[PDB]
């Protein structure tokens, strides 16, 4: 109930308009934004931009996870939500209302073991891409840990797995993906194994199989 | 995809989880969306099934019929009710497989130990439990949200000196004159 | 209007809904490439890349003294002028926090994941991020 | 750490120099917490005397206080005070 | 003692960032996840007076026989059967119970559905992310006002609000919340 | 203020209604030493409980059983959490013939969660403007008028104003330029947390002050509406327009809930006065809005939630406006089911870790318990379940043995296709998406 | 009616609107209806300090 | 700006200067049977009175002697200035029983404050806190004459305040002035006016030494349930004094402007202590029907009456659109006749 | 556009999910009526147009009004069954409905028998202790209620308080 006149406090309805010139126009909307300063150029003209796309520019296939930290999960098993017994993945995750669903944007996560130095009960995780020590402390405690890189409707597939009667044929990681975390043999990427076949995949023997683009 | 605490198809890693210390777990969390989950479907039916029965005369045209044009009954049935059955039973297999565990566990205890040592090794008792369940029994808190009307604490309350009247109309009546007020500076 | 009149009497246009404006009108491109915000929330502060940008003519002898690409906080007043277009997504409220110039995953995440989202499967948990579906090889136009 | 130099400035453009590690992402986690102005490069404290930079803007912020009459004296030029009242305003434009 | 031109080390929290090995010496770490607990906040809690006389820091710790001693989770003798909620590397532990059996303690915090402590630390005016915060202890029961008394004794000069639900202590940053949460462990919730 | 210093009251009494002050012995009609609004005794307003409220007693029921009338128990086990007012809730229920038949335990969950104002406020602010007709506020704009377009008069040699194309807010035909249409509005959103607990402290209140009564049954014994204002002769509901009035929630009998009422009550229902009837559920269905961002530009309706909460429910403007609350035992049973789920998930996990073993988790589905007595229609619905729990046998993607091959899938990984498929016994189950 | 009104023993009389007005300020105008006399509406000026 | 002070700075009004009224006993109690139960002429008395402060400001720095002088002539003149046993003659000896027994002279102490209190129950309506003020000198100066038995007076006083001392209109104003300061961050040192009981209500005051005094007694005597039989009640005697000044915060941050509010929050406030005594069920409102128009369902004729009358129908407000409107609502009021009939 | 037609007819009741925004805080008992006519004419109303819609439609491109054609004519002759779950009809749920109300009105009938069995087992004339109110008064117009329950006069309290005997 009252006009915030700029520079001078709130005033009362029906009081002095005499000094709320540029009240009058913060109101209209009209914005000056500092422009009297012509003599002094900011660092927006003078500012060489990096990266044609941008400092974080989110292109399309970006492997930005979001972050779940370890300490979290190891509250949600001892409260009681995660059942230790079982290889914990990301459906219980939302279904525990361990995590929301806003936080799950492909790819799905990332473990990050800060400020927590042990785990005393042995632990079988599937996520995307743990951090190093995050991997360390799961395989130090007699668990494990691996790491589910999949493609987008691999997450869907997963995620709402009541919406499927069967098993619809799950495409591989692209390649970026692919030599990145699925292949890769230290971040308990599930391909690896596969990757490093020899006897085929690793190297073929099927005819079509020998060109890696068939 | 995994929903099951079995591993999902990404154990074409040889992966397999081995060596599971089997753990005593109740399922305390389970058993309540198991409980929400069997009464959605108990109802996403309801609502599937519902027929007119429209107690006015002039909706009396449709008198006996499904509520919804069975194409959207049968639209009903396969999305929005046959995932609430994969959900219980996804919820239900989940324990009827943990209690296969609570089996072993119990069943390796009994023999070894007495139910005087058990009921304080697989029981999740707690110094403050009387606090939720029987409150009546619990002192070391005033967990009262009234706590004016608690037993360590009703001495604050007055004990007025009530009467009923009878010319009054059976109204009740504090027999207590009121305090002389403070009216000026 | 007073009750009733020519002016009343006849009928004019009407007016219906105005739609909305991009979600995201604030975070003009023309920022998200010069800077990136930086620190905890309650310090953010908006770096911006710093150093000279003269093109000069072939002389340029030393390329190791050259732009040592640091990046140095922009003015403290620019700062809140660029910021002051975030904060208008809800004014009125001291709860909100202002709006972020770059987004966030859980940003990209609460925005489709409402109770009106929930059947949308395609462009849920973020399918505009993910590589393409691996299209059809008896596929045609 | 006691200066006795021209001490330099922080590590804006780093010249990593290793001694034994994993050490396989140092520079790029020294140009990773190089421009939030931060330790995880530990900062090398220098110029202990740094006070003589807080008794600048005392001063120079009371001396340019004061550029516009300190005023100890009052509410400025009150001259109808000191018989009674309770002052009112009086709006700027100006 | 600059001649030690070491000691570098030991710099700031503030206008430089913080983490890892380099975290403050004073600042503490209990978090909303890890509810870790200190020895240097449990003194101040110990050595100031009050009535509800607080848990020993002995029988307060949820952190520090087959193969030579097995984990507390009750991993049974045979090295296989162990039960849910025994052990938590993340410093989880249920409530006490007050330390006094003759007395009643007036008011009694719930814990939330996850375990935690009603105290969280807001800010004034978020919108201009102002950096100033309270607190507020939501969950709160019984006289809250008795509630209300202890918290002066431990925060003398903040200005101490209670309605109905709350109970608001103003200017208190991420470290008072440790300093409360330390209090209400000791004191059996 | 202070004028009009004479010429209010006539220097004189009225004939025989005004009395002189005999003195302080004696007491005036009204006088109480407490700020009353609405001044009430027990012959105006009258509690129908067992006793009369009081700083004392807890509240105006037995907390205890008394042993000359038998004592039924809850459906679902009583737990108690932050609000309950922590102590035994006994009530006695009614019959149709004014008497006391049995009593009854009332969960502390929903019946004695100690009562806020700044929550039941929430209640009250919400309907205040749900309950609004917004439609009606519509106003017309600048571009509503139907004028010239061109300015009424060169705006310079004519001696007048500077004014051009007068349909403005100033003249009599103009309009706002930014006038209140209904769309503009708000219909403000409500979600399960604050609607429930807003309303689970509305019938505590109404306990508090001892205008809650359990009734058996509300059926009429025929449709009319002679046996409605009968059976509130005998039972005794003041439900004159003027005089404070009863609020129904119906739920049928003890041992046949239902969720809709009683064809004979529900016509007999209809009577001008201070009566209500509502439907037996305090929680509500979770908000949406499909037109969040003024998408469908041709919507007409406040904005906000799309989903508004029905009239016909439990607020706190009818909680109020009719002081009995008449609940019926089948209406019990409802809420203790459906906040049933509600008070477990809001329990700390040291204590949510007791429950399975105070018998409150036994699940009706894993038939450690037979099941529960549930309502008319919710059990209709779990015959028809049970009945068809058959006919998806033959096929593999039955929803109650779903993924019945999980032991032998022999899952194989090709590198011509972006495949992963699965084996069952050297013969691929695998389904290709299609597209 | 919100006003008190009392009654002197030469024919006046005073008003004193209660609309709005709390039980302390309704007691507190009780009594000054009883202190005054009603019989002159003097101003307290140096002239009319006596009123003989 | 600041404030010198260093003129003479005419006081603030505050609500806490209200002259809050003196302490008595009900209509018919007499102290006595309480107990049991558990113009003038001209005397330069401002004159006197600066003689007696003179006393109080001397028995109060030790020098007992001296202040016996000073209480004999204040206590000379009191028993002529005043009529006899008039509640203030009887007050002014309980400060020359004190001052008698600072002397040695238990035997005339006991003399004198037992005088008082047949002036006191033979009074109408004693000072309250003066019967507290005298049964504490009787247990001070059966103390000094060392009798255990002497000592059980304390605890009988004090149940006369836990019976006879409505302990809330000592902070009823008081209670709500936090509400008044709206400022937040400077001259909030108002949401924080905290006024004491002890400086406020000195019957309180009294009432704590006495259970602290009787507490003492049965300390030095080594007695056990005496100790508790007291400290208890100590500590009831207080609770329900904090708890009669205990309220929520209303708004914390500051309001700007709205000084009319100063209305609703400074007022006569139910304190707890009454708002409870007198709740509007227990303590029920009297309305009689022959003032208004509505009276229970069977309560039908004892409404205001009126003149010649006849009740036409039920207002329902569709008789006023077409008649097809009203043959609805053809039988609503037949039907709500034997509705109201008995 | 969307607007959530896969909501609408899936409430339990049939006045949710349905934007009423013009309501009023005070609804007539003329105007309550009309109010449940009105929620339970539009889910009527609604459909019976999309049943029209869809039979209509079918006539028009050559179907059974149902929705069936010729081949799914040919099987129902056959004596195969020619949907894969035939859901329970009309019928069907309308006969569900006549079971969990035969028991309960059987059930309901026996809790007579049983009820009076546990009423005149503990059958005092002497009301326990909760006929005190050395607490709290009692409420007169109540203790007409409990008094067809012993014999002794509980409706006459004497103006003094009752110490509960």
């Amino acid at each position: 109930s009252g006009h915030n006149v700029i520079k001078m406090g709130w005033m009362k309805i029906g009081g002095s308009w005499k000094y709320s010139r540029s009240y009058n126009d913060a109101r209209r909307g009209f914005a000056k934004g500092q422009w009297q300063e012509r003599k002094m150029t900011p660092r927006f003209m003078l500012a060489p931009r990096v990266s044609a796309g941008g400092p974080r520019n989110r292109y399309e296939g970006k492997a930005s996870f979001s972050r779940l930290s370890l300490s979290k999960l190891l509250w949600a098993v001892d409260t009681g939500r995660l059942n230790p017994n079982e290889t914990i993945t990301l459906y219980h995750l939302r279904n525990a209302k361990v995590i929301a669903d806003r936080e799950v944007v492909w790819p799905g996560m990332v473990l990050l073991a800060g400020n927590v130095e042990r785990v005393p009960y042995p632990l079988h995780i599937e996520l995307q891409n743990a951090s190093a020590k995050a991997i360390q402390l799961l395989e130090e405690a007699g668990g494990s840990f691996t790491n589910v890189y999949m493609s987008h409707e691999g997450l869907y597939q997963e995620l709402h797995p009541e919406e499927f009667p069967t098993f619809m044929e799950q495409e591989l990681p692209e390649r970026k993906g692919l030599e990145n975390f699925a292949t890769n043999s230290r971040k308990r990427g599930w391909l690896a194994q596969w990757y490093e076949d020899e006897s085929r995949y690793a190297h073929p023997g099927a005819g079509r199989r020998t060109a890696h683009y068939i | 995809s995994g929903a099951v605490g079995r591993g999902s198809f990404h154990s074409v890693v040889a992966g397999a989880n081995p060596r599971r210390i089997p753990t005593y777990y109740n399922s305390a969390y389970e058993l309540i969306q198991l409980h929400r989950a069997h009464r959605e479907v108990t109802r996403n039916f309801l609502v599937r099934d519902k027929v007119f029965d429209n107690k006015f005369p002039g909706c009396s045209l449709a008198n006996g019929l499904f509520k919804m044009v069975p194409n959207k009954r049968g639209n009903f049935h396969t999305r929005e009710l046959t995932e609430s059955i994969r959900h219980r039973t996804i919820w239900g297999q989940r324990i009827q497989q943990q209690r296969t565990i609570n089996a072993a566990i119990l069943e390796d205890a009994t023999k070894v130990l007495s139910p005087a040592q058990m009921e304080d090794r697989f029981s999740y008792r707690t110094p403050d439990a009387a606090a939720y369940f029987s409150p009546q029994e619990y002192t070391a808190a005033n967990n009262w949200p009234n706590y004016w009307q608690h037993p360590t604490e009703k001495h604050v309350v007055p004990k007025p000196r009530w009467r009923r009247e009878p010319e009054l109309g059976g109204i009740t009546r504090v027999r207590d004159a009121v305090a002389t007020p403070i009216a000026d500076y | 209007p007073k009750a009733g009149c020519e002016e009343i009497t006849r009928q004019g246009r009407r007016v219906v809904l105005k739609p909305q404006e991009y979600f995201a009108q604030h975070r003009m491109q023309v920022w998200q490439m010069r800077f990136k915000e930086m620190g905890p929330p309650f310090s953010r502060v908006w770096v911006a890349l710093g150093g000279k940008m003269r093109r000069r003519r072939i002389g340029r002898q030393i390329d190791v003294k050259d732009m040592r690409y640091y990046w140095r906080p922009i003015e403290p007043q620019y700062q809140r002028l660029y910021m002051s277009r975030l904060r208008i997504k809800d004014h009125s409220n001291k709860r909100v926090q202002p709006m972020r110039l770059r987004a966030t995953n859980n940003d990209i995440g609460q925005a489709s994941s409402l109770k009106e989202w929930e059947r949308s499967s395609d462009r849920k948990y973020g399918a505009a991020l993910a590589p393409p579906k691996k299209r059809d090889f008896e596929f045609r136009v | 750490a006691a200066a006795a130099a021209a001490a330099a400035a922080a590590a804006a453009a780093a010249a990593a120099a290793a001694a034994a590690a994993a050490a396989a992402a140092a520079a790029a986690a020294a140009a990773a917490a190089a421009a939030a102005a931060a330790a995880a490069a530990a900062a090398a404290a220098a110029a202990a005397a740094a006070a003589a930079a807080a008794a600048a803007a005392a001063a120079a912020a009371a001396a340019a206080a004061a550029a516009a009459a300190a005023a100890a004296a009052a509410a400025a030029a009150a001259a109808a005070a000191a018989a009674a009242a309770a002052a009112a305003a009086a709006a700027a434009a100006a | 003692y600059a001649h030690t031109p070491e000691l570098r080390h030991m710099a700031d929290g503030a206008a430089m960032s913080l983490s890892g090995q380099r975290i403050p010496l004073l600042k503490p770490t209990l978090s909303k996840w890890s509810r870790q607990l200190r020895s240097d906040i449990y003194d101040e809690l110990l050595k100031l007076p009050l009535r509800y006389a607080l848990h020993d820091f002995r029988t307060l710790q949820a952190h520090i026989h087959a193969s030579s001693g097995l984990s507390s989770a009750s991993p049974d003798a045979p090295a296989y059967y162990a039960v849910a909620g025994r052990d938590s590397a993340v410093g989880y532990a249920p409530p006490l119970g007050p330390a006094d059996p003759v007395d009643v303690i007036p008011f009694f915090v719930h814990r939330s559905s996850n375990g935690h402590l009603p105290g969280k630390v807001y800010s004034m005016n978020a919108k201009t992310l102002m950096p100033a915060f309270y607190m507020r202890i939501q969950n709160i029961e019984g006289d809250m006002f008795r509630f209300e008394e202890e918290l002066m004794k431990i925060f003398p000069t903040k200005k101490i609000f209670v309605r109905s639900h709350s109970v608001y202590v103003y200017n208190v940053n991420l470290d008072g919340r440790a300093v409360l949460h330390h209090w209400l462990l000791g004191l059996g919730f | 203020y202070d004028s009009r210093s004479s010429g209010v009251h006539d220097v004189a009494p009225r004939d025989g209604v005004d009395f002189m002050y005999e003195g302080p012995q004696q007491v005036l009609p009204g006088a109480h030493p407490l700020p009353l609004f609405h001044p009430d005794n027990s012959v105006t307003r009258p509690p129908v409980s067992p006793y009369l409220p009081s700083p004392q007693r807890p509240h105006p029921y037995f907390t205890t059983e008394l042993p000359e009338l038998p004592h039924f128990q809850t459906t679902r086990p009583i737990v108690y959490t932050v609000g309950t007012m922590k102590q035994r809730i006994v009530a006695p229920v009614f019959d149709l013939a004014n008497n006391v038949t049995h009593t009854r335990e009332l969960d502390p969950f929903i019946f004695g969660f100690y009562p806020e104002t700044e929550e039941m406020a929430k209640n009250l602010s919400y309907w205040l403007v749900r309950c609004q007709n917004f439609s009606s506020k519509w106003d017309y704009e600048n571009r509503e008028i139907w004028r010239k377009a061109k300015k009424n008069w060169p705006n310079t040699g004519m001696g007048m104003a500077r004014v051009g194309d007068r349909k403005n807010h100033a003249h009599p035909w103009g309009a706002h330029s930014k006038p209140v249409k209904p769309w503009n509005l708000l219909m403000p959103t409500m979600d399960v947390k604050t609607w429930s607990k807003s309303n689970r402290m509305l019938v505590t209140l109404k306990m508090l002050q001892g205008k809650l009564q359990i009734v058996e049954r509300l059926t009429l014994p025929e449709p009319t509406q002679e046996a409605y204002l009968q059976l509130c002769r005998t039972m005794g509901w003041d439900v004159r327009h003027k005089g404070g009035g009863a609020l129904f929630m119906d739920g049928g009998s003890r041992l046949t809930p239902s969720s809709e009422y009683d064809r004979a009550f529900f016509f007999g229902s209809f009577f001008n006065g201070r009566n209500k009837l509502v439907r037996p559920t305090l929680l509500c269905d979770e908000p949406y809005d499909y037109n969040r961002t003024s998408s469908k530009a041709r919507t007409k309706g406040p904005k906000g939630q799309k989903n508004p909460i029905p009239i016909n429910r439990f607020n706190a403007y009818d909680a109020l406006t009719h002081d009995t609350l008449i609940i019926t035992e089948g209406a019990l049973l409802q809420l203790e089911d459906e906040m049933y789920t509600h008070k477990l998930a809001m329990l700390p996990p040291h204590i949510r870790a007791q429950l399975p073993e105070r018998g409150f988790l036994d699940s009706e589905v894993l038939g450690d318990v037979p099941p529960a007595l549930q309502t008319v229609q919710m059990e209709a619905a779990a015959r028809t379940e049970e009945a068809e729990q058959a006919m998806y046998a033959p096929y593999y993607d039955n929803p109650y043995h779903p993924w019945q091959d999980e032991g032998e899938a022999s899952y194989a990984v090709d590198a011509v296709e972006g495949t992963v498929q699965r084996y069952i016994k050297s013969r691929k189950t695998s389904w290709a998406m299609l597209s | 009616e919100s006003s008190i009104t009392g009654i002197y023993r030469d024919g006046s009389e005073k008003a004193y609107s209660i609309r709005f007005l709390s039980s302390m300020g309704i007691n507190v105008r009780f009594h000054r209806l009883v202190n005054e006399g009603n019989d002159y509406n003097h101003s307290f000026s140096a002239s009319h300090l006596h009123l003989q | 700006i600041t404030r010198l002070y260093t003129s003479y700075f005419k006081g603030e009004l505050f609500p806490n200067q209200l002259a809050r009224p003196l302490e008595r006993l009900p209509r018919g109690v007499s102290l006595a049977a309480a107990r049991k139960g558990q113009r003038r002429p001209y005397v330069p008395l401002g004159e006197v009175a600066k003689l007696e402060l003179q006393g109080d400001y001397l028995t109060e720095g030790g020098l007992h002697q001296e202040a016996l002088e000073y209480y004999g002539v204040v206590a000379k003149a009191y028993e002529l200035a005043y009529p006899k046993d008039h509640p203030q003659v009887a007050g002014i000896r309980l400060k020359l029983a004190g001052a008698f027994r600072r002397t040695g002279r238990l035997t005339s102490s006991k003399a004198n404050c037992e005088a008082v209190l047949q002036m006191l129950d033979s009074a109408v309506q004693p000072p309250l806190e003066l019967i507290v003020e005298a049964l504490f000198e009787l247990g001070l100066t059966s103390e000094a004459m060392s009798d255990a038995a002497a000592g059980t007076v304390f605890e009988e006083a004090v149940a006369l305040v836990d019976m006879f001392h409505n302990s809330g209109q000592s902070h009823k104003m008081l209670r709500l002035l936090p509400r008044l300061g709206r400022r937040f961050n400077l001259n909030f040192e108002e949401k924080f006016v905290y006024f004491s009981p002890f400086d406020y209500d000195r019957v309180f005051a009294l009432a704590d030494q006495c259970l602290e005094r009787a507490e003492v007694f049965y300390q030095a005597r080594n007695d056990r349930a005496g100790v508790m039989r007291v400290l208890q009640q100590r500590k009831e005697l207080i609770d329900k004094k904090f708890f009669n000044m205990r309220d929520f915060a209303g708004r914390i941050h500051t309001m700007r402007g709205h000084w009319k509010r100063r209305a609703q929050v400074l007022t006569n406030a139910p304190t707890p202590d009454e708002l409870l005594r007198y709740s509007p069920t227990i303590h029920q409102v009297y309305r009689d029907f022959k003032y208004e128009l509505n009276a229970p369902i069977g309560r039908e004729k004892e409404v205001q009456p009126g003149v010649n009358r006849v009740v036409h129908d039920m207002g329902n407000p569709y008789r006023r659109s077409g008649v097809r409107s009203q043959r609805m609502f053809r039988d609503a009021e037949k039907n709500f006749e034997k509705y109201i009939r008995a | 556009g969307f607007t959530m037609k896969y909501k609408r007819g899936t409430g339990l009741w049939d006045e949710d999910h349905v934007n009423d925004f013009d309501a009023n805080k005070y609804l007539s008992a003329r105007s309550t009526m009309r109010w449940y006519y009105g929620m339970e004419r539009l889910q009527t109303r609604n459909n019976m147009n999309a049943r029209r819609a869809t039979q209509s439609y079918n006539n028009n491109m050559g179907l059974h009004h149902s929705g069936r054609g010729a081949f799914e004519r040919e099987l129902e002759r056959r004596g195969i069954q020619v949907d894969k779950y035939p859901l329970t009809t009309t019928t069907g749920a309308a006969r569900v409905a006549e079971m969990v109300l035969l028991r309960r009105q059987e059930l309901e009938a026996h809790a007579k028998k049983a009820m009076e069995s546990q009423r005149q087992a503990r059958r005092r004339d002497a009301p326990s202790e909760w006929y005190d109110e050395t607490e709290g008064p009692l409420n007169p117009r109540f203790l007409a209620s409990m008094q067809s329950n012993y014999t002794q006069v509980i409706t006459e309290l004497p103006s003094s308080p009752v110490t509960g005997r």
